[PDB]
């Protein structure tokens, strides 16, 4: 296994854009999740 | 602590675009689900 | 090699990054459950318009912040990086059941967003009392997942305690007694004995409330003879030990930082401080009928309660002045994860105070079920564990990733976090003291005004929650490689570099007699 | 040593179930069923069994296990 | 490395685990609402395989690898008698409902223990012939262990299948009682007591008995030696442990509760 | 009833709920001066650059640390236990109510004498007479006489509920095949407010409480009405 | 009598078996005094505390389980 | 029966880089297969199980 | 009544490795506590490593609960950064 800052963790900050996407999805799913039950449940 | 200078410094003008795309993420989902509530 | 090396883990640093993961994707969820929560409490009359998904809010809102945030963070991901580390330990005593106390989660938190989905939810408050959990108030299957989320929750920890108390007394350098341990790895020894005999009762309330709903066993229907109050003993024999639980790693990782950047190579009274969580894990147990004084038990129990409730003060303030005379006489560095640390001495002595009131039975008869219960556990709880979590996460960053941050940024999250939680939770003591009760969706017109500002504060942390998503992906982006670390004779956890190697302490350290 | 437990197992233990053995045998004989009562504490039905027609416990004995309704 | 203890290869079994577990629950949920056995089954089935694989893979790192040093059976000692303590809280728990219900029954009852209605088993036809069972089973599995550190191959093997028929015994014997028992789980609070206080003890027992079983074979396979045999000690206390959990259900349930 | 604003604890309509106002301001005190001295010292450690970095002797402020805070939670259970006790002398009621909770109202039960009972529903925002307070008013209030000893005995019909009284310092769970005692005592005439006090499902903000407090001629020309 | 007085027996905030208790009391007597003819006016106090204490939905549960047979109480 | 342990101690200390889970031979490979088919395909089951519950 | 294999015939890998050094009175596994020398210039504590650098804890004075970590490295004897007792490393 790869050793050192940035190889271990199961993901890549070998390009910062590409990880501020991978960030954004991260916590923005997390962020977004119950929003969206509320929204399920007020459309039943 | 000390440091290494950054390998791939971060300029203002990116710091602002990431923070920009950091805030957006939590901001516009939420946004759009309270915007339409009336609409559920 | 990627599933080999992240779903096959035998590594405890693999095992603790993936639970820091977990943990910081579970706080935004909870985080998110907050501040739908005050969005309905900003304003007087509905906004969600269905009440019961309101309660199905409150509910999921503490399950996610206690069970996938606090203790994955603390015990998982603290414990898993630092306990090895501190003691020159190769790895855990069960390197394999440790990966299986973390697969575990995912599903865990699967069940709860599951129940969240099907029905009407669980709209139970985290306590799941019955009936209003029984099979009448709440038919279909929402309770039973949250129920099979707890098993599964349970099952992790218990497994994890069992992996981390192995380790502790077992795996030492041989001239390293259990008074040279750091009191980080003592208070990770300490919530894991509370986790081991907590839990099973747990397990065993909720199993019985699963039969209720499931099998015609009446433990909690009157009509079999059975008994609400008998769920309410077996919970809170359960609660009160994870209310320590929640807190004990934040004690150990406090008294890191305030040594740490304070330049001492010790904490104060050492022995007092073990002695302190000691007494505290053990007072944790005889305690439980304290959130149980309205429930009409005998006026002999409840002075009982009172009195034993109290006696947890005495090794706590042990604590607090140890922590400040550790600060005494340093050369202090004013570095953000001292600002965490600060804010964390003040913020859980009031609400360690504000606990001490409630400890009463006479005034809890009037502040019971308000929001001045609400006030308290997120002064001691919310505030403790977030400020011990922050400022374990700013100091050790360097440790876990090889990066440093930016302090100028970091200092700014803090002073946000600083005025959003106080804004936040402040004028809760006003509401509960003038009686608006806790669990409820709308409220008199009166209470309008600290709703309002209370509200407004939820959006403070929010800007603060943002704020550290990004400046975690600045110190990922500038890739600032750390060169030296100052204290490492008082801190073995840095001593193998940043990050330190997969295998650490291969050769094991030398330590004479 | 192993020759003293050998020793309690055989010339103790085993012949305490043998023992119980023959007094569980002498008693084993069917008891006569009470009278039926539709007692509202027992024969508990707040939700269907997920087996059968949802109104047998898991180990029904017809002869011994009255329904709500009473004997089958 | 230059310490003794053990560095497992990455394995599969926790991630398989996890998923049993969520199959098994999800499992259940959807055999008491939505009318279906299958995600129960493949769940059961998986978490079968996963402890298979997984107890294999600790039987090839200790008895085939060498990787069981003194200090690796220490830790595993401990992790054992810890495990013994969480089952010991979570019967607690069970105990606290029995002791609750029958020292204050409620007018639903007719405010007596045992509820008017319910016709207890006698405590001393089958419940003492299974006290008696269990107690004998505890003389043997310590005949068994003294034999296996005496270096006696077949008297550790005669002791540890005395051992294993009695758990048997117990388990047939239990099953003929509820069979026979003229109350059901759903007679109030005193069937709810005892068929999951009692229920969970029988599973304690087959859990028990199938490691003794492990441990015959293990045995027949010349895996043990006279000083090194961690999975016989571990079996012979979790069987301890399910004796004195009996001998407690027997006094609290059987006995002061008729 | 609550006011905008408020930063305390309602005013007291019972003796009992004086003694917790004057108990309440004792511990405030306690926690004002301890979160303060915290506080204070806190900036002490933090403004010298004086330095004491060797080990330091803990042995003597440890006893400080223990024995003064032991004293301080002794001034304030003693004062907690006498209300505690008093809150629990036995007294001579000349009134017994039943409330029983229910989703989502109560109902009360007065069978001293008469079967009298009746159900008491929160009037909808709707519905609101002007100048009467949202969420709080019912249709049937709990009508007693002042300046006596009542008993009130609380259960419930289905789930937990919990009957409560702010400033009467009254909270008492409802729980089914359970009959809690309480004693109630008004120094005073008017209409006194509570609300439900334990999560019972949606409606849990919905099922207020309201005593209308009249002298005794008067609640017995009432009793009498019912007949 | 204005409402049922302090009963040592049962001085706690739990009060289910005053209630219990003084409805068995009645139930017994009155089947005492029927059971010679004899006179239920002697069982009058029980029937005050009880009717004082018991909610209604309580001792109209027990009357229909008293006249169903399945009453679980000794009477 | 006879002691085989040595040749068990022979096949599983062979240094061919295998993981104790699969050291066995052909036979591991196939149950750890179906393990892990069962175990995910059953995962997958429980995600569509979900899916038709969260609706009426 | 025989039949059962001891560790002598039976143990491998690392047990019987551990099993064969401690018969021998040797301790290549770390299993006991090192018994500290005077400490002096004269009289270094003689840490052992497979390679040039070991960490080395030191537990001051008996009954510390602070224990002073550092890097030993091959070549001079280094003093403990607390009490200043001696350590060479010896590969
Ligand atoms: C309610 C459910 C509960 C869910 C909880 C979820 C939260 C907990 C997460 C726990 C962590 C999970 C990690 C497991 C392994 C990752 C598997 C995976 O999908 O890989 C893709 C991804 C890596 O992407 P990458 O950059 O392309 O990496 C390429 C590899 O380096 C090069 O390797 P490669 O090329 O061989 O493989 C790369 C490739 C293929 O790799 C493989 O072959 C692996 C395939 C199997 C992996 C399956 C993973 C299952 C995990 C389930 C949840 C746990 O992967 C992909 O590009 C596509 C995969 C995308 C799958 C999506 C999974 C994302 C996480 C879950 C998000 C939540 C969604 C829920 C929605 C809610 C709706 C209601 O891994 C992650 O999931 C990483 C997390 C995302 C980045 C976040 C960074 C935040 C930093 C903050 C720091 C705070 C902590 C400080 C740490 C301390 C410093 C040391
Ligand atoms: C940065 C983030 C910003 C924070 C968020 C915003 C907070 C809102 C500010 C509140 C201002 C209220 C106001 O208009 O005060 C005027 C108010 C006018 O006085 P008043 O109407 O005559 O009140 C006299 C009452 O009879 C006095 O008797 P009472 O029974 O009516 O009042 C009792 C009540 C109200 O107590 C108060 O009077 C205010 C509390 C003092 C805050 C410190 O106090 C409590 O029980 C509060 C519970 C707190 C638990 C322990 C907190 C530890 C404090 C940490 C000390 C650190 C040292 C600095 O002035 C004050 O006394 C200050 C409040
Ligand atoms: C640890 C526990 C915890 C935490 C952190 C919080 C955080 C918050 N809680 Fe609450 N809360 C509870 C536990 C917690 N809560 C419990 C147990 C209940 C009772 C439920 C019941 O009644 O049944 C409750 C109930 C409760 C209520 C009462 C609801 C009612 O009675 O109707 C309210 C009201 O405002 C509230 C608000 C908040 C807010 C605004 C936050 C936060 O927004 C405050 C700011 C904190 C953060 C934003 C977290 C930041 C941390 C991370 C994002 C992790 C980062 C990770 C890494 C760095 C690795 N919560
Ligand atoms: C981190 C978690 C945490 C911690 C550590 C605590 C700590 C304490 N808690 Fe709190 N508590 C909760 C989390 C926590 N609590 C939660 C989640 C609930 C609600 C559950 C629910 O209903 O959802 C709750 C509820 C709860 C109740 C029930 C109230 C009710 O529902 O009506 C009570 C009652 O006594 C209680 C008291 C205490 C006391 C006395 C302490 C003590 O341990 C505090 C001791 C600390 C100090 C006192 C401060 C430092 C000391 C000094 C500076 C020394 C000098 C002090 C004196 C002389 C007083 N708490
Ligand atoms: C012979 C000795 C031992 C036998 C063991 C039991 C055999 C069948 C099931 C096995 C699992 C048992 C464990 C305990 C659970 C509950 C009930 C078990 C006790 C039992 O078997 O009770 C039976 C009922 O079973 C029932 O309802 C249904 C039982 C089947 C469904 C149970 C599903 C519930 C599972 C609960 C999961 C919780 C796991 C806990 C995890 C905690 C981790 C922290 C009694 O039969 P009856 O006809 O009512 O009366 C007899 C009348 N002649
Ligand atoms: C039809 C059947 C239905 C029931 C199914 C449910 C489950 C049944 C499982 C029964 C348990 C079987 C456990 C087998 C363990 C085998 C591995 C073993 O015993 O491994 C031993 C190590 O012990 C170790 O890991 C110790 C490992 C300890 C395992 C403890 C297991 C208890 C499991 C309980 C399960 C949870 C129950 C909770 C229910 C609510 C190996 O070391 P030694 O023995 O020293 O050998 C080495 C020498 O040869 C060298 O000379
Ligand atoms: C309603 C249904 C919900 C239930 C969900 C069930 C939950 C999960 C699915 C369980 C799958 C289990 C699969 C087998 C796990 C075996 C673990 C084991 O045996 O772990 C051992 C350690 O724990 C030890 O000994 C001592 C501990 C052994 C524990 C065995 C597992 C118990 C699981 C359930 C018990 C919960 C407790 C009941 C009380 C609440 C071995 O440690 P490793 O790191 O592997 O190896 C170390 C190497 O040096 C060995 O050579
Ligand atoms: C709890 C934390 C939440 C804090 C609040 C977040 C702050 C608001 C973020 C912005 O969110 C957006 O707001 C727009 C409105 O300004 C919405 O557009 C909506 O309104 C527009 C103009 O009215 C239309 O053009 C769009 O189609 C329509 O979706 C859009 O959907 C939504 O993403
Ligand atoms: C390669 C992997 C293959 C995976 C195959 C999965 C194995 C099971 C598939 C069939 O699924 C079953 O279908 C039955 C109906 O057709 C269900 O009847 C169930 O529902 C009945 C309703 O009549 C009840 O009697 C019982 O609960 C029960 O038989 C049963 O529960 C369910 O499992
Ligand atoms: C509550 C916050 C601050 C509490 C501070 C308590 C610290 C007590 C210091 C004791 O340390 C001593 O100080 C003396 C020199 O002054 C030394 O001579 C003595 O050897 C040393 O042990
Ligand atoms: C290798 C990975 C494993 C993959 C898993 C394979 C999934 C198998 C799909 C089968 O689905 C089943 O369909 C049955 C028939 O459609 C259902 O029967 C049940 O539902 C019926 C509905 O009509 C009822 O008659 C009964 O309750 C019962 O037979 C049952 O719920 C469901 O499981
Ligand atoms: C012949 C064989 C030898 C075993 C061996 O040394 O390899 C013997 C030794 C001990 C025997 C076992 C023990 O005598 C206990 C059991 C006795 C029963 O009558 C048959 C099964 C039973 C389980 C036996 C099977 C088999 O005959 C064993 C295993
Ligand atoms: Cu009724 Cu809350
Ligand atoms: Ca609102
Ligand atoms: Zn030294």
């Amino acid at each position: 296994y790869e050793e050192g800052p940035g190889k271990n963790i199961p993901f890549s900050v070998e390009n910062k854009w590409r990880l501020l996407a991978m960030m954004t999805l991260f916590f923005g799913s997390g962020f977004a999740a119950p929003f969206f039950i509320v929204r399920h449940q007020l459309l039943k | 602590i000390t440091a290494k200078p950054a390998k791939t410094p971060t300029s203002p003008k990116e710091q602002a675009i990431g923070l920009s795309v950091t805030f957006l993420s939590f901001l516009l989902p939420a946004g759009w689900v309270l915007y339409h509530l009336d609409n559920y | 090699m990627f599933i080999n090396r992240w779903l096959f883990s035998t590594n405890h640093k693999d095992i603790g990054t993936l639970y820091l993961l977990f943990g910081a994707w579970a706080g935004m969820v909870g985080t998110a459950l907050s501040l739908l929560i005050r969005a309905e409490l900003g304003q007087p009359g509905t906004l969600l318009g269905d009440d019961q998904i309101y309660n199905v809010v409150v509910t999921a809102h503490a399950f996610v912040m206690i069970f996938f945030m606090v203790m994955p963070i603390m015990i998982g991901g603290f414990g898993n990086w630092l306990v090895p580390l501190m003691i020159g330990a190769p790895d855990m005593a069960f390197p394999r059941m440790n990966n299986m106390s973390f697969w575990l989660l995912p599903p865990s938190f699967l069940l709860l967003l599951a129940s969240s989905m099907v029905e009407a939810g669980a709209g139970t408050g985290w306590t799941v009392y019955p009936p209003l959990a029984g099979n009448l108030a709440h038919a279909g299957a929402s309770v039973d997942l949250t129920i099979f989320s707890l098993h599964l929750a349970g099952v992790s920890s218990i497994l994890g305690a069992i992996n981390f108390i192995t380790t502790i007394i077992n795996m030492k350098p041989p001239a390293m007694s259990q008074y040279q341990t750091p009191l980080f790895v003592w208070s990770v020894m300490i919530t894991a004995v509370l986790l081991l005999l907590s839990l099973p009762v747990l397990a065993a309330g909720i199993t019985m409330l699963l039969t209720d709903r499931n099998l015609n066993t009446t433990f909690f229907d009157p009509a079999g003879g059975g008994d609400p109050i008998l769920y309410q003993h077996l919970f809170w024999f359960f609660g009160h030990p994870e209310v320590y639980i929640l807190i004990l790693p934040g004690f150990g990782m406090i008294s890191h930082i305030v040594t740490y950047y304070s330049g001492k190579k010790e904490p104060f009274g050492y022995m007092g401080m073990v002695w302190a969580m000691m007494s505290i894990g053990f007072l944790g147990f005889i305690v439980w009928a304290h959130h149980m004084f309205t429930v009409g038990m005998d006026v002999d129990t409840r002075a009982y309660f009172t009195s034993a409730t109290m006696i947890i003060a005495i090794p706590t303030g042990v604590k607090v002045f140890s922590w400040l005379a550790t600060l005494h006489g340093g050369n202090i560095k004013w570095s953000p994860a001292m600002m965490w640390a600060l804010g964390f001495i003040f913020l859980f002595t009031v609400g360690g105070l504000t606990g001490i009131v409630l400890a009463n039975s006479s005034l809890d008869i009037v502040l019971h079920d308000t929001y001045y219960v609400v006030a308290h556990f997120h002064y001691v709880l919310s505030m403790g564990a977030v400020f011990a979590i922050m400022g374990g996460f700013v100091h050790w960053f360097p440790l876990f990733s090889g990066y440093t941050l930016n302090d100028t940024w970091a200092k700014i999250h803090f002073a946000i976090m600083f005025v959003g939680v106080n804004m936040t939770f402040f004028p809760q003591h006003f509401l509960g003291l003038s009686g608006m009760p806790r669990r409820y969706s709308d409220y008199p017109d009166a209470y309008t005004m600290w709703n309002t500002i209370s509200s407004m504060g939820s959006f403070i942390s929010l800007t603060a929650v943002m704020l550290m998503v990004f400046i975690i992906w600045e110190a990922f982006a500038s890739k600032r490689e750390v060169l030296t670390v100052d204290l490492t004779t008082t801190n073995l956890e840095w001593l193998n570099g940043c990050p330190p190697p997969y295998h650490t302490f291969e050769e094991p350290t030398y330590v004479n007699l | 040593g192993a020759r003293t437990w050998r020793f309690l197992t055989f010339g103790l233990a085993l012949p305490s179930v043998a023992l119980c053995t023959l007094n569980s045998w002498l008693h084993s004989g069917h008891r006569e069923r009470p009278a039926f009562i539709p007692y509202h504490h027992l024969r508990i039905r707040t939700k269907p069994f997920s087996w059968g027609d949802g109104n047998h416990t898991f180990f029904h004995n017809p002869r011994v296990n009255p329904l709500p309704t009473g004997y089958e | 490395q230059t310490h003794a203890y053990h560095m497992v290869n990455p394995s599969p079994w926790p991630l398989t685990g996890a998923l049993s577990a969520l199959l098994m629950t999800s499992g259940l949920t959807m055999w008491f609402h939505f009318n279906s056995m299958t995600l129960l089954m493949i769940g059961l089935t998986t978490n079968m395989l996963t402890m298979y694989q997984w107890w294999r893979d600790v039987i090839r790192e200790s008895t085939f690898q060498g990787h069981h040093t003194p200090a690796v059976q220490k830790g595993l000692r401990y992790g054992m008698i810890l495990f013994i303590i969480s089952e010991v809280l979570f019967f607690t728990g069970f105990f606290w409902a029995f002791y609750h219900s029958s020292l204050a029954p409620t007018p639903e009852l007719g405010g007596c223990w045992p509820p008017t209605g319910i016709h207890p088993l006698n405590p001393l036809e089958v419940p003492l012939l299974n006290t008696s069972v269990l107690l004998a089973s505890g003389v043997s599995i310590t005949w068994a262990h003294h034999s296996l550190m005496e270096g006696d191959r077949k008297h550790m093997l005669q002791a540890l299948f005395i051992t294993i028929t009695l758990g048997v015994y117990f388990t047939l014997l239990q099953a003929s009682e509820y069979y026979e028992a003229p109350f059901t789980i759903s007679d109030g609070v005193y069937g709810s007591t005892f068929f999951v206080a009692t229920g969970f003890h029988g599973l304690h027992v087959i859990i028990g008995s199938t490691f003794l079983i492990v441990c015959f074979f293990r045995q027949l396979k010349f895996h043990f030696t006279s000083n090194h045999h961690f999975g016989f000690e571990a079996a012979a206390w979790y069987w301890h442990f399910v004796d004195v959990v009996w001998l407690f259900l027997y006094v609290s349930i059987y006995w002061w509760g008729s | 009833m609550a006011y905008p604003m408020q930063l305390g604890f309602q005013d007291a309509t019972s003796p009992i709920m004086e003694e917790l106002l004057h108990f309440h301001d004792h511990t405030l005190m306690i926690v004002f001066l301890i979160s303060s001295l915290v506080l204070y010292i806190i900036s002490l450690m933090l403004t010298t650059k004086l330095t004491h970095t060797s080990t330091m002797d803990a042995q003597e402020v440890e006893t400080i640390w223990t024995i003064l805070p032991a004293i301080i939670l002794i001034l304030i259970a003693l004062p907690s236990l006498r209300i505690l006790y008093m809150m629990d002398e036995i007294n001579n009621p000349s009134l017994t109510v039943k409330t029983m909770g229910h989703q989502w109202y109560w109902s009360y039960e007065y069978t001293d004498y008469e079967d009298l009972s009746f159900d008491s529903y929160m009037i909808p925002t709707s519905e609101l007479k002007p100048g009467e307070l949202r969420l709080l008013e019912v249709d049937n209030r709990v009508v007693l006489p002042m300046e006596m000893t009542i008993r009130m005995l609380v259960s419930s019909e289905d789930v937990l509920h919990s009957w409560a009284v702010p400033s009467l310092g009254l909270k008492t769970d409802a729980i089914p095949g359970r009959l809690n005692q309480t004693t109630l005592m008004s120094s005073r005439p008017g209409l006194y407010y509570g609300q439900c006090s334990e999560i019972c499902g949606s409606n849990h903000s919905f099922m207020p409480i309201v005593l209308e407090l009249v002298p005794l001629k008067y609640f017995e020309k009432w009793s009498a009405s019912m007949l | 009598y204005q409402t049922a007085p302090f009963d040592s027996r049962f001085p706690n905030q739990n009060q289910t078996r005053n209630c219990w208790q003084n409805y068995l009391d009645f139930h017994r007597c009155e089947k005492a005094m029927t059971a010679k003819g004899g006179d239920v006016s002697v069982c009058e106090w029980y029937r005050r505390v009880y009717k004082s204490l018991c909610p209604i939905s309580w001792v109209s549960t027990w009357d229909d389980r008293r006249a169903e047979g399945t009453f679980p109480g000794k009477i | 029966f006879e002691n085989r342990v040595a040749e068990k101690q022979k096949l599983f200390q062979e240094d061919n880089g295998l993981p104790v889970h699969l050291k066995g031979g052909a036979t591991d490979n196939i149950l750890y297969r179906v393990t892990m088919t069962l175990c995910l395909g059953g995962t997958l089951y429980s995600l569509y199980c979900l899916g038709w519950a969260s609706f009426p | 009544g025989g039949g059962v294999p001891t560790d002598e015939e039976q143990a491998t890998g690392l047990e019987r490795e551990v099993m064969l050094a401690a018969r021998k009175g040797q301790d290549p596994y770390n299993i006991l506590a090192p018994k500290a020398t005077s400490g002096t210039k004269e009289d270094p504590n003689l840490v052992p490593s497979i390679t040039n650098k070991r960490i080395v804890g030191c537990i001051c004075e008996e009954d510390n609960s602070t224990v002073i970590w550092f890097w030993l490295h091959k070549g001079e004897a280094q003093r403990c950064p607390s009490c200043g007792t001696h350590y060479k490393l010896v590969p």
